[PDB]
């Protein structure tokens, strides 16, 4: 009584697309539904699909519902399960089994893989990581690209109750007409962004984005204040 | 008016009606009990409403083979076209899977076959009767082989699925034990096996009544050939001085079932553990279970009053559960395309010839065994070359010939377990 | 003077189009290009693409690929923006900017005001009460399961996994046992309340068990209690 | 502490007062600098005595022994720098008369000797620096003819005395140095009590348009040729400032820094020629058309931060009278970098004739578009190069450069350029070889794109946002002499097979941060798009960071000459095998950050057979034997450079030497 | 008599060794089947020696129904010692539990017996029938607060304990529902509940067993008090109506089971889906089969010869099969463990006390309308105190009467049905 699954694995980009695929030598495959069950590291168990003999009937679970495609060939007694539009979440050791009815539920496991999710960006990344600055305080928001972009920094302030509408800096030491008091420098790979005195106004959430290349990518959560 | 007298299994149409209501009921609301009770509740309908429209049909019944094949189909073609429910087919795989209900069919046949043999007549068959029936074997074996030659079809698929099959006692007791034999000796799937053997059996049983009258013309032509009405050339005579008590209770009949189960684990424990090999190869359970038997027939430790009754017990599973099984039969080892692909010329050629090689090797035998040719082959390879003991009765009645039915049982029933022994031995050897 | 406004907030089914306007005022809108942003709930900002409102031009990000659509229309001087497949995950926020170029550098001058769009069980809920065992192997294990409601049919079962394997069937039914098992292990109980007992615990029996039911076509899993000593 | 044994003695940062004695007489160099001795040892000296250099630098010595250089006469250069000495006497350079070179740095020498240097005439150079002085006299003899440069920086002499400066008569030094030196006033005829004066510098030194005026008529009849001068504050000149000049012939000038604001006419009459002159960083507010009159010998000019801020408020516009430029009928090179001049009137350059570099970048405060006659005041100059970058420029208009004909460099990027290309602006151009047009915000292309100008050799694309780029006839076609091409990070999408054909000596290519990967995906519709053909000399193809996750194998069936070949940020992870093999000389190749896993030998058939270098610093290995066999096994048999092989390549995917080096397997 | 004249379950003792001897290699040599072919095998011979053994011990023979209870008992006191290994357990459980072979039994015995009665007089007997448990109840409860008054146990305990638990139908149903009606109302634990009930209720069936041989005994001693197989007593009524029917063949027999097959699925689906429940009471799916096969019978849908049939075929059933059936109730529904961990003196002197007293008022309750006093005990007042169709089987096998099992039946689910209505309210109203 063997079945395995042996198939697809590996690391895998968010939006790649995987297939796995099942065999069964140990009983008559056909007249019998199929199932499949993926377990999370650290996590516990949780359905994911089911289908009749005839694949008549097909059902999925909730969240990977759209996204999931799932056949059989009975004559090669064989199972497929198909994977499109892959995210970050979806790293888990994907079970098979045999869904039995009255007669036991779960008779028979298969030895599941394991598929894990593992480019083209200017990694932006803020390092002081800020927060709870007294009034009046001087404040440093630093920066590191992973590529060297020359004097193609530019800077966004957001309000915690609104979208950011706040272009402080168009280059680098660059000020637009409204906003005033606020210092930024640095070249090449390193940046430097200070207030000289912070205010009651003077308290929201920063952004950093890169202008070298059209991609136009910006910057993870910068400081909050 | 016959819509009221009508009898469908022995019922009247509104029992029936009633009957089919619950069935129709319960497909529709999806709910159904998983065990023996659920089971029968659905087998025995379909095989009911399934088995008399191919019993009262023209053509098909006499030739063709009658209930159990076309329910079998039917079956088949149900599967394939995915009507039933899924609780439908689990609820059918069930008994036939888990319970093993299967097993205990196929034990009951075959000790209810063998035991009823007289015990004097069983010894005094020891001598010279036997030995026609394996010579009968061995001389259409080297036929066959050699046409499967002609057409390029290699030694193995012959000697497994061509000679054997042929050779036995139809599918009750003869198709599907070889089967289970030959899934536990190689391990390859069992459907194509029993798929293209049934075929080839139904395909030589219709030769079998062909030529059944053929040979009583060629005898009319010249007795030089071979005497008529008796079964040995210059046969002597004898006192039969047979005695046995009529009467047979409820227990009696009983007793048969549990000879049935015990002979079974005796099998069971010798191949597994006592011998794994009586050589190099290994043998089956049923193969061993077969002499067992045999062995309790020669002791004649029984009375005569219990061998009556297994005969009983085996004549009520032969007759009325026959077509409850043959269902499942049909659900679980058939595949269509196989049937249909098994369909050809050389296919038809191939059990023409080896019905022809069995007949030449019974009769020369016989001549060297002092029996009367003509009876020499009818009696010994025709009669054993059928659909078990039902198409028993109608070789002998194309002939003029009612005295030999005691020598036409004697042979299928006793042969229906040696072809078995011979199936094990060769799987074995060759594979 | 400049202004943008887009379409209202928005909540339905996975499977669907939609399609957002974001219309402007104060100038040409003839001249200056457009670009839409998504904003993950609590999560960075991040660029899908671009157009041009003078030949409907257009530039997608690699994170695109489909299943997202940047269109306009000269006369309503608005952009429309439509997802077409449409599924979970996608609950965001989105806004759409309009490019200044200050500089030498491309810079988005204004924001459009936001949308909010979300794609949003009547579930059997399996919670077990204890978390985890200790015990020496002379013990009773006690161990239970507790559903949101009824179970018809006491349609239940109860597994173990040994570490680095796959699970194993001990009690396929309620009250029922599997094959192998031994005659220690005993479940009962029916409606929305069941156990699983232990008579006396061995050193190969420390491992975690897990709480399944499948009556509906919707199969729930609870957690799984450990078992040391 | 060692020394590279040379013919050199170098020894810095040891602090020690005691020389080292062990020391190989054979070399013939030594340094003591960033050392503390108190004074000299001749006897550890005396065994070694080949040394034609010995430094000592911010080591402070009270005095010197005479002796060692007796014994040492082969010295040539000699270095004292930061020095405790400020009174030495020529007992010390009694037998000194051998050396070349004498550094005196930082060593406060207040006063010398009378005539400490009587002995020595053979040295070319003395240098003098940081030392307090207010005399001048060195020797009451006239010597030392040999002696080509001295320097008197960081001194606080202050008035010059033509006494002073008959020591040199037999002299002629070549140039003085008195910058840093607060001097105030010089005695008459100072300068003719010697020899030949060739080159004078002054510099931070306040003098002002009297007392240069002064000094100007006191530099009749020299032969100065190198006069410089910048921070002086000459805020305007007048023509008698240069007057006294008129006696000399002067060939090279600067007024950097000066300030200057104001120039009246003709005061530059005097020079016919200076080859080379520098003006720049000064507030200048006008130009006068004859104030630049009589410089008919010109060849390189600049203004660089030489003109008025632009101040509205203000409202200065520097502004310059046409036909100024009449009068220069020789210059070749000109720049006009970084000012902010209002626009560019219709007879600036009338003129002109040898003029071949000129650079105006930045230079406008407002050139909004280019017009038909913008340039006809350079009609009449083979201009070879033109700088009109930072420009803010909008928009080109059509049959612009009719004037120039014989210009072969052009460079417009980094501007704001966006418009569509008709290609009629391209009409009077004819020997144009390399056009940079990159970081300007978009344009539109035609099939009427380059039609005019087949002669150009390379074209630099680089974020710019191009549109109407996919055009099926490719519109490089009429061009065939293209060299190389860059057309990275335009992230363009879609691509057509006719845009490489027909050329057939492109060197190099470009085109990283690019999104083709669905180009030659495998189930691409239409399949893998084969756009390679018809390049027989690549040498150089760069492919960085697009997304790649597949490679057919039919792409470099055209590839003979490639040489470097960068593939690296991509998402590859596994390579068809025999791919390579028309790849007849690959010397690099790059895929660091990829998510290779396993090396086999299958591919790298043709790639492993000789190599300089490769890189895959990062990568999930399967550190396993089944296929790391070959590459831990070349490693440790293959002579190609592999950086960081233990540094930056670990495996942490299996289990199997988890975090370890693959090379230790 | 001879050393070997002697016979066992029908056959003579050579012949038996040869079983034992199979039976004792399988045993050692750890090899078994574990399906049903293989269940048969120990069930027989197990049965089939004790069986004959307790019908010959001196004292054992008449004051208690030897075999059917020694069996019994002998099987538990196997399974507690470990003696059994794994798989012959686990085969025994298999073909008791999983196929549900139980249920088969009792549904062939059910339409066996209802199907031979004479239409007219079905109803008539049954009006008085719900009064006598109803009273029956009634006495036990009095005998009950009596007992427990004599040993000052609260009352309220006693109802909630012993005096419900045991009066339940069963585990299956009468156990879970009394352990979650009493967690869901005072919220107490429910484990500890169940932990007692299961224990109380295999107490109080063993002394349920003994009593009812005893009471067989006295039948004989007082003609007037036996009812000889009788429940209205009157026994007046009219049978002059009788149809003569033709020789049952063997395809008759059949079809009854067809029908007791048929009748129970349509009768798990009603209860199932269709009417769940009537008013605030569910009903089992064993109760419609009666009021079924009753209707069926009233319909007069079927000829006097399948009724015949039926009656033949639960006949065999009734006196070859039960020594098999006997073995696997004692093994998978009787825990000696735990009656050994919770047996006391109090609670079995308490339980004691209760079957008794309920005897007695059921007795007097079947006397006051008329029927026979024993029979009023057997049918009402012991089957519906022992545990579930397990216990009616047993007490009815005790006292040798397999007429009544309709009767015992309905006692046990409607009586189930009924006290659960019961507790649903005194359990409130008390708490
Ligand atoms: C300088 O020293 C070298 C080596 O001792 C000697 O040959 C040469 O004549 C010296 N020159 C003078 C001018 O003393
Ligand atoms: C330049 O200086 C004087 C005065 O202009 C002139 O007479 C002389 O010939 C020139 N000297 C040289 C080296 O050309
Ligand atoms: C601009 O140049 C074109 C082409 O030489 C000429 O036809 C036109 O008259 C010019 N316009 C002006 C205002 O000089
Ligand atoms: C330009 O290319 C064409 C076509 O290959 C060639 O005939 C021509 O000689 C080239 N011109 C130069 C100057 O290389």
């Amino acid at each position: 009584e063997v079945q395995l699954v042996e198939s697809g694995g590996g690391l895998v980009q968010p939006g790649g697309s995987l297939r796995l695929s099942c065999a069964a030598s140990g009983f008559t495959f056909r007249n019998s539904a199929m199932h499949w069950v993926r377990q999370a590291p650290g996590k516990g168990l949780e359905w994911v699909s089911s289908i009749w003999y005839s694949g008549s009937n097909t059902y999925y679970a909730d969240s990977v519902k759209g996204r999931f495609t799932i056949s059989r060939d009975n004559s090669k007694n064989t199972l497929y399960l198909q994977m499109n539009s892959l995210t970050a979440e979806d790293t888990a050791v994907y079970y098979c089994a045999r869904f039995a009815g009255g007669w036991g539920a779960y008779d028979v496991w298969g030895q599941g893989t394991l598929v894990t999710v593992s480019g083209s960006d200017i990694q932006m990344t803020q390092s002081p990581s800020s927060l709870s600055a007294s009034v009046g305080d001087r404040v440093t928001i630093t920066c590191r690209a992973s590529q060297s972009i020359g004097l193609y920094l530019a800077w966004y302030q957001q309000k915690p109750g609104k979208a950011p509408k706040l272009l402080i800096y168009a280059a680098s030491s660059l000020q637009s007409g409204v906003p005033s008091r606020f210092s930024g420098s640095g070249s090449g790979t390193d940046f430097t962004l200070t207030i000289s005195s912070l205010q009651p106004e003077d308290f929201a959430t920063y952004y950093c984005q890169q202008g070298n290349t059209l991609s136009y990518t910006f910057g993870q959560g910068t400081k909050v204040e | 008016s016959d819509l009221l007298g009508f009898k469908i299994f022995g019922m009247p149409l509104p029992l029936y009606a009633f009957a089919l209501i619950t069935l129709l009921l319960s497909h529709f609301y999806n709910a159904l009990p998983t065990d023996i009770v659920g089971g029968f509740a659905i087998m025995f309908i379909i095989g009911a409403i399934f088995g008399e429209i191919g019993k009262r049909l023209p053509i098909f019944n006499k030739y063709i083979g009658g209930a159990p094949v076309m329910i079998f189909l039917v079956a088949a073609y149900f599967v394939y076209a995915g009507i039933f429910t899924q609780k439908e087919i689990d609820a059918i795989s069930n008994v036939m899977d888990k319970s093993n209900f299967l097993n205990l069919f196929i034990a009951v046949l075959i000790t209810g076959a063998i035991l009823s043999v007289n015990r004097r007549l069983l010894l005094k068959s020891l001598l010279g009767y036997i030995p026609t029936i394996l010579m009968g074997i061995v001389g259409a074996s080297i036929f066959g082989i050699a046409i499967g030659l002609v057409f390029g079809i290699p030694v193995d698929r012959i000697m497994m699925l061509y000679v054997l099959p042929i050779m036995g006692g139809g599918n009750g007791a003869g198709a599907v034990p070889l089967s289970e034999i030959y899934h536990s000796v190689t391990g390859r799937s069992r459907e194509e096996y029993y798929s293209t053997a049934i075929a080839i059996l139904t395909i030589a049983n219709i030769f079998a009544i062909v030529f059944a009258a053929v040979l009583d013309i060629i005898g009319k032509k010249h007795t030089w050939l071979s005497g008529e009405g008796e079964l040995v050339r210059k046969a002597s005579f004898k006192v039969e001085e047979d005695e046995k008590t009529g009467q047979i209770t409820h227990r009696e009949t009983a007793v048969g079932l549990v000879l049935s189960t015990t002979c079974f684990l005796l099998a069971y424990v010798v191949a597994k553990k006592i011998l794994p090999s009586i050589g190099g190869v290994a043998i089956h359970y049923f193969a061993w279970m077969v002499l067992i038997v045999a062995a309790l027939n020669a002791s004649g430790l029984c009375s005569p009053e219990i061998k009556a009754g297994a005969k009983r017990l085996s004549d009520f599973f032969s007759k009325q559960l026959l077509w409850v099984l043959m269902v499942g039969v049909g659900v679980c080892y058939t595949d269509l395309q196989e049937i249909i692909n098994a369909i050809t010329f050389a296919n038809v050629v191939i059990a023409a010839i080896i019905v022809i090689g069995a007949v030449l090797g019974a009769a020369i035998g016989g001549w060297l065994m002092g029996f009367f040719p003509i009876e020499s082959a009818i009696t010994a390879g025709l009669c054993m070359a059928n659909r078990g003991g039902s198409g028993d009765l109608e070789v002998l009645s194309a002939c003029n010939r009612m005295n030999l039915i005691s020598y036409a049982q004697i042979s299928s029933r006793l042969g229906g377990g040696i072809v078995l022994v011979i199936a094990s031995i060769v799987f074995g050897m060759m594979i | 003077e400049v202004q943008l406004v887009q379409s209202g907030a928005e909540v339905k089914k996975p499977g669907e189009s939609l399609k957002i306007s974001c219309k402007g005022s104060g100038y040409s809108f003839t001249n200056y290009w457009v670009g839409w942003v998504r904003q993950m709930p609590g999560k960075g900002l991040e660029w899908m693409g671009f157009i041009d409102p003078s030949d409907s031009y257009t530039n997608y990000a690699d994170s695109v690929k489909g299943r997202f659509t940047i269109s306009a229309d000269k006369s309503i001087s608005t952009a429309y923006l439509q997802m077409n497949s449409l599924t979970a995950s996608d609950t965001a926020m989105y806004y759409c900017a309009r490019e200044l170029y200050q500089g030498y550098m491309d810079t988005f001058d204004s924001w459009g005001q936001g949308t909010l769009v979300t794609v949003s069980g009547s579930d059997i809920v399996l919670t077990q009460s204890p978390a985890t065992l200790s015990l020496s192997p002379g013990e009773r294990a006690t161990l239970s399961c507790r559903a949101s409601q009824s179970v018809s049919s006491n349609y239940l079962a109860w597994y173990q996994q040994k570490p680095g394997q796959a699970p194993r069937l001990l009690i396929y039914d309620s009250s029922s046992r599997a094959t192998g098992v031994p005659a220690r292990f005993s479940g009962s109980g029916s409606g929305t309340d069941f156990t699983l007992t232990i008579s006396s615990l061995e050193p190969e029996d420390f491992a975690v068990y897990y709480c399944h039911q499948y009556s509906d076509i919707s199969p729930t899993f609870g957690q799984g209690t450990k078992v040391e000593i | 502490k060692c020394t590279v044994s040379h013919e050199v003695a170098d020894c810095s940062h040891l602090k020690l007062t005691q020389v080292p004695d062990d020391l190989p007489t054979n070399i013939t160099v030594l340094n003591l600098t960033h050392n503390q001795l108190r004074r000299l040892p001749a006897a550890n000296f005396t065994r070694y005595s080949q040394l034609t250099s010995l430094d000592v630098g911010f080591n402070t010595i009270s005095k010197l022994e005479p002796e060692l250089c007796q014994k040492l006469p082969m010295l040539k250069v000699l270095n004292l720098q930061h020095n405790e000495l400020s009174q030495l006497s020529d007992k010390t350079f009694a037998f000194c008369t051998n050396l070349t070179e004498l550094h005196l740095m930082s060593n406060s020498i207040q006063k010398i000797k009378n005539n400490p240097f009587v002995k020595q005439k053979n040295l070319i150079t003395l240098d003098l620096s940081h030392n307090g002085l207010s005399s001048t006299k060195l020797g009451t003899q006239v010597q030392l003819e040999n002696l080509q440069e001295l320097l008197l920086s960081n001194n606080k002499i202050q008035a010059l005395k033509s006494e002073e400066l008959d020591i040199f008569a037999n002299s002629s030094l070549k140039k003085l140095e008195l910058s840093s030196n607060q001097i105030k006033e010089f005695s008459p005829g100072c300068f003719h009590a010697i020899g030949r004066l060739f080159g004078l510098f002054l510099n931070n030194v306040q003098l002002g348009p009297s007392l240069t005026e002064k000094l100007c008529l006191e530099l009749a009849n020299t032969s100065i040729r190198n006069l410089s001068l910048s921070n002086s504050q000459l805020s305007t000149t007048s023509n008698t400032t240069f007057l006294g000049l008129k006696w000399t012939n002067l060939t090279m000038l600067d007024l950097s820094y000066n300030n200057l604001n104001v120039v009246g006419n003709d005061s530059f009459a005097w020079l016919p020629q200076l080859e080379y002159f520098f003006l720049e960083y000064n507030n200048i507010q006008h130009l006068f058309s004859h104030s630049l009159h009589g410089l008919f010998n010109v060849r390189y000019l600049n203004l660089k931060r030489s003109f008025t801020k632009q101040s509205i408020s203000l409202a200065s516009l520097p502004k310059i009278d046409d036909f100024s430029f009449q009068w220069l009928k020789c210059l070749e090179h000109l720049n006009m970098e970084d000012n902010d001049i209002p626009g560019i009137k219709s007879n600036m350059f009338t003129g002109l004739i040898n003029l071949k570099y000129l650079s105006l970048s930045n230079s406008f405060t407002s050139l909004r578009t280019l017009t038909n006659e913008t340039f006809v005041s350079l009609a009449h100059s083979p201009l070879h190069i033109l700088n009109l970058t930072k420009n803010k420029i909008s928009k080109i208009e059509s049959d612009a450069f009719s004037w120039l004909g014989h210009l072969e460099v052009l460079d417009l990027g980094l501007n704001e350029i966006g418009q569509e290309l008709t290609g009629q602006e391209w009409r009077g151009l004819e020997n144009i070889f390399e056009i940079y047009l990159s970081y300007n915000k978009y344009l539109q292309l035609t099939r009427n794109s380059f039609a005019l100008v087949p002669s150009l050799q390379r074209l630099m694309l680089r974020r710019v946002a191009l549109k109407n780029v996919d055009s099926s006839p490719s519109p490089f076609q009429p061009l065939r002499n293209l060299t190389i091409l860059d057309l990275s990070n335009n992230n363009i999408a879609n691509i057509n097979d006719d845009m490489l054909e027909g050329l057939e000596k492109l060197e190099i290519l470009d085109l990283q941060h690019n999104n083709l990967a669905r180009l030659w995906k495998h189930a691409n519709p239409g399949g893998p798009i084969y756009f390679l053909k018809g390049l027989s000399h690549l040498h150089i193809l760069n492919l960085e960071s697009n997304g790649f996750d597949e490679i057919p194998v039919e792409v470099f069936k055209d590839l003979f000459e490639l040489k470097i070949i960068d593939l690296g940020l991509n998402n590859l992870n596994t390579l068809p095998a025999s791919v390579f093999n028309n790849q007849v000389s690959l010397k690099s190749l790059n895929l660091q950050k990829n998510l290779i896993t396993s090396v086999e030998k299958k591919v790298f058939g043709p790639a492993f057979r000789n190599l300089t270098e490769l890189d895959m610093r990062f990568n999930p290995f399967d550190c396993t034997c089944e296929s790391i066999a070959w590459f831990v096994n070349w490693i440790n048999e293959t002579h190609t450079n592999i950086p960081e092989l233990s540094s930056h390549y670990l495996c942490n995917t299996p289990p199997h030497y988890h975090g370890f080096p693959v090379r230790l397997f």
